[PDB]
């Protein structure tokens, strides 16, 4: 299931805004 | 910069409400237990 793809960082600056919010 | 805010913001609320729980809870048994001072019973502040 686990296989790489570019675009899935988009989870990283999902979870910062949720942060700082 | 509201999440700032929101912090401190939280924090003049608790200071304003604790405050007032406080006067009119402790009030009531310190002039009974620890000073014998006419008022007993009651309270005193504005609660401004």
């Amino acid at each position: 299931t686990e296989f790489t793809e570019q675009g899935p960082r988009e989870a990283e600056d999902l979870d910062c805004l949720a942060a700082e919010v | 910069p509201y999440y700032l805010v929101k912090e401190s913001l939280k924090a003049g609320i608790s200071i304003c409400e604790q405050w007032v729980i406080v006067c009119n809870h402790l009030t009531g048994q310190v002039w009974q237990r620890y000073v014998p001072h006419p008022w007993k019973n009651e309270k005193y502040f504005p609660e401004t």
